[PDB]
């Protein structure tokens, strides 16, 4: 017997089977989402189980059990959170074979019985998804569970759902543990800032990678210029208040190198890996200030960290290292910075913000930047 | 009623066992198809399309657990998930999640299949099987011979297994994988739990040999190291051999050393403060400090 | 007091060898043989008779069927002796938990497999007595040295032991010899378990009667233990899955 040849052929067959069955695996996993959507179809109409399933009792019980099993079985909690996130996602195609398998499975199980996303989000919120997310974020000590909770929050709030925002605000206000929620968020923000500062001093860490989902969640809270959420993120009216707008500005300032970055060394600090996080931070600040929220604008403009200078430098500076290789990201960064600066002066008749911005954003350099951007069109490459 | 919930839990456990048996049958079917194709191609190219088609077909059938094509199974799982008893709901949820991952589970299990073709491999497999079976049978009757020829036979079996562990990086890895597949570690751990008196030198020698085998089992193998770490509570006792085994388990393992729990670390300092027997505790701490 | 000894035998559903051995050395000692009801089978095909010594050291022997009939009639002494026997059987099962061979060797001789099967299968006895006998059979005979837990999935397989074509019947025929060998002993128990499960599933409300729930739980636990010891082939397991799901 050819031992080596037999092993090699077995490995080749394993690889081929793994490659072949991937769409089928995806379709089979997807069918679970449909089953969870309409459990009552498994039972007979008019039965007690049918009544329990139809009214959403199954989903509410699942959410309650997920809350209960946070400490008993972390893996099961992660699996259920991922399943909920998949339930909140848009439909996808898995090829001809995948679609055939999915249709066959749906027929076998269920005999013949953005608007959809919004309806699903509202249904999950009714079943208590928002409360589950808040409880998990406040109480969980597991990094994976926290990540899944933040992802579920983002999926629930995706697209700027007013009902989900109202539910979040009601939970933050009425509930007595909102203080712990904001304290946890503030502590994670501070840890990310400290890690980024240490890395910058040395010269990308889970504590820094987690900032992207947190910033996205905070932006989604304030989406569509939600004044209540915009003001709450600055002051919570609790015994101790955590200003997340100020912390976001501080994170942006530390990421870009602080005063040294503003002087003109911004290019070194910003690179391909961390550019997306800076873009997300700029978008979050813009969502904070737009609507407008005058208090947030004043907080950002008059901050002691002088983070407005960072934004002006972002607009003026060329980002020499990154721009040579990826000019599209630099253009996106400049566009986001300009949007943030515009939002900082949305409906301010006084000149305070304008003068503060002009202190660091000199007119000649701004005009030169505008002219260079206009002339760069002939050198533009195919990009969004 | 609690009785009904316990009965349903037992039924669920039976269902898990039968599903595992079905998974084993699927793996056997895939192996048979592969062997048939290999024999056809090499009586002394491969049509991978046919094998892929057969694998896809085998997941379609007589392997179903109900006459409704899995509808009754899903209905029962949902109904049980609606119940209040936490263990029952957890089991139902686990079965529900496993239901829609059959292809992934089958591929994962097929990846781990180990084939024994060489004559030396077959002889090693037979010897290990016989030795482990005899050791398990003798350990199961501890009360009969524990304070006879049992001690000598057990000592010979431990020495034979220790010699069978192998020498050489590739040989050691292969033998460790084979021993893991034959569940020798479970037999050794069960032997450690055997009750015995403190004034039997023969039993002390047997336990020393068992600890040596356990240390050789996880020597340089992160998988076996984690497998033994799954049963830490046995080794957390006031002994020198236990300290050596703990050191070997944690030796060169960042995933284990970094995430070492507080009570485990306090255990050795407590022993040093109260006993201070030897330098074994200090050695364990030193190896825990650095990893990879 | 027998119940209290039973709790002392175990802790958190896990047998403690020390206390188990201490209780076994005393309960089963010949000097304390007057506090345990003796059970035997006589031709009289065969009938099970219980003989016990009263408080005043008076021997009393009676058939189990007579005890059950009198207890159902309304007699209190027969009910008391039946309850004492049930608690004694519970204590015997507990003392043999986790393969305590010291007590298993003694108990097996007094209560054989055939006697326990006859007592449990009889439908004239109360469900509690049948449940106790099923528990004793599970914890005295099934969980013995010959039986061993079987891993359903095997990762190490010989190249020469892989058939070219495999079916369910051929798949389960690899080790049919050992299965038949253990069937030669446990065939009656397996048939009784299958019939009981079929009857339970046939009923509209399987968990209606509270008394029958205990017997159902013991039968299900016995089936679980038998399955986990490889007493059934894949085809029989597939057949039994339908009944288990229907229940
Ligand atoms: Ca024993």
């Amino acid at each position: 017997w050819d031992y080596k040849n037999i092993i090699e052929k077995l490995q080749d067959i394993i690889t081929a089977l793994e490659e072949r069955l991937k769409p089928l695996v995806q379709a089979e996993l997807s069918v679970l989402v449909d089953v969870l959507h309409w459990p009552e179809l498994l039972f007979l109409e008019g039965s007690e189980a049918y009544q329990r399933c139809e009214s959403g009792g199954f989903l509410s019980k699942l959410i309650q059990h997920t809350k209960d099993l946070m400490e008993s079985e972390e893996k099961l909690c992660i699996k259920v959170l991922r399943t909920l996130q998949q339930m909140l996602l848009k439909k996808t195609k898995y090829g001809d074979r995948g679609n055939q398998l999915r249709k066959m499975l749906l027929q076998n199980y269920l005999q013949n019985r953005w608007s959809a996303i919004a309806a699903t989000q509202c249904r999950l919120d009714k079943e208590g998804a928002t409360k589950l997310v808040c409880d998990l974020i406040t109480s969980t000590k597991n990094e994976k569970i926290f990540q899944e909770s933040i992802g579920l929050a983002i999926h629930l709030l995706d697209g700027g759902n007013t009902e989900i925002q109202k539910s979040f605000h009601n939970l933050m206000m009425s509930d007595k543990k909102s203080e712990r929620f904001f304290k946890v968020l503030h502590d994670r923000m501070k840890r990310a800032q400290q890690e980024t500062k240490s890395t910058v001093a040395v010269n990308m860490g889970t504590s820094v990678l987690i900032m992207q989902p947190i910033l996205r969640f905070l932006q989604l809270l304030c989406e569509n210029h939600n004044r209540d959420l915009q003001n709450f993120l600055r002051c919570q009216n609790n015994k101790t208040n955590y200003n997340l707008v100020c912390e976001t500005l501080q994170f942006l300032d530390i990421m870009c190198g602080s005063t040294t970055g503003g002087l003109g060394l911004l290019g070194l600090y910003i690179n391909e890996d961390n550019v997306g996080l800076v873009i997300q931070t700029l978008e979050t600040l813009t969502e904070y200030c737009q609507g407008p929220c005058h208090e947030n604008q004043t907080c950002i403009v008059t901050h002691e960290s002088n983070g407005i200078d960072i934004i002006t430098a972002l607009i003026l500076n060329d980002i020499s290292p990154l721009c040579k290789y990826r000019m599209d990201l630099v253009l996106q960064l400049k566009d986001n910075a300009s949007k943030l600066l515009l939002a900082l002066m949305e409906s301010r008749h006084d000149s305070e913000n304008a003068e503060r911005i002009l202190i660091s954003l000199r007119p000649q350099e701004l005009v030169d930047v505008i002219k260079k951007a206009y002339l760069q069109e002939e050198e533009r490459e195919n990009s969004e | 009623d609690i009785v009904v919930m316990e009965t349903k839990l037992k039924i669920l456990e039976i269902l898990q066992f039968i599903l595992n048996v079905r998974l084993d049958y699927r793996i056997s079917y895939l192996l048979s198809v592969f062997k048939k194709e290999f024999v056809e191609v090499f009586p002394m190219n491969m049509n991978l399309d046919r094998i892929g088609e057969q694998a896809e077909a085998m997941f379609g059938s007589m392997l179903e657990v109900d006459d409704e094509g899995g509808r009754m199974f899903l209905r029962v799982l949902i109904h049980l998930t609606m119940h209040d008893y936490a263990p029952l709901v957890s089991g139902a949820l686990q079965l529900l999640f496993k239901h829609f991952s059959q292809r992934q589970e089958a591929m994962h299990t097929f990846k781990q299949v180990q084939l024994l073709i060489s004559a030396q491999d077959v002889e090693n497999y037979k010897v290990i099987k016989s030795e482990l079976d005899r050791l398990r049978t003798m350990v199961e009757k501890s009360e009969l011979w524990v304070d006879s020829e049992n001690y000598q036979i057990v000592k010979g079996i431990l020495e034979r297994l220790n010699k069978m562990c192998g020498v050489g990086e590739q040989m050691r890895k292969k033998q460790q994988r084979l021993l893991k597949n034959m569940d020798a570690h479970k037999v050794m751990l069960d032997l450690l739990q055997i009750p015995y008196d403190k004034g039997d030198a023969k039993m002390m020698e047997i336990l020393r040999y068992t600890h040596q085998f356990l240390q050789k089992f996880c020597a340089g193998n992160p998988g076996n190291q984690a497998l033994l770490h799954k049963h830490l509570h046995l080794f957390l006792t006031p002994g020198l051999l236990e300290a050596e085994t703990m050191q070997h388990i944690f030796l060169n393992n960042y995933q284990l050393c970094s995430e070492i729990s507080e009570p485990v670390l306090q255990h050795f300092v407590h022993l040093l403060a109260t006993h201070g027997r030897h330098v074994q505790y200090l050695d364990f701490l030193h190896t825990v400090i650095k990893a990879e | 007091f027998l119940d209290y000894l039973s709790d002392l035998c175990v802790s958190n559903h896990i047998a403690i060898p020390v206390t188990q051995e201490l209780i076994c050395k005393c309960v089963l000692d010949p000097k304390n043989s007057d506090i345990l009801i003796r059970t035997e089978l006589r031709p009289v095909e065969e009938e099970v008779w219980l003989t016990w010594t009263d408080k005043n050291n008076e021997h009393h022997e009676k058939s189990v069927r007579q005890l059950a009939q009198e207890a159902r009639a309304g007699n209190a002494h027969d009910e008391n002796v039946l309850s004492y026997y049930r608690y004694q059987l519970k204590l015997f099962a507990r003392m043999c938990l986790d393969r305590q061979y010291l007590a298993i060797d003694e108990i097996s001789q007094q209560l054989g497999v055939d006697l326990i099967f006859l007592c449990m299968a009889d439908e004239m006895l109360p469900f509690d007595l049948r449940a106790s006998f099923c528990h004793l059979m599970l914890h005295v005979h099934v969980d013995r040295d010959p039986q061993e837990l079987v891993t359903p999935v095997k990762f190490a397989r010989l190249w020469t032991e892989i058939p070219t074509a495999i079916t369910i019947k051929d798949y389960d025929s690899n080790l049919n010899a050992s299965r038949d060998d253990k069937k030669n002993k446990f065939a009656n128990t397996m048939e009784f378990v299958e019939d009981y499960l079929n009857n339970v599933v046939s009923e509209a409300v399987p968990f209606a009667n509270e008394e029958k729930n205990k017997l159902t739980f013991e039968v299900v636990s016995l089936a679980h233990n038998l399955i986990y010891f490889g007493f059934y082939s894949f085809s029989e397991l597939l057949r039994l899955t339908r009944t288990l799901l229907g229940i």
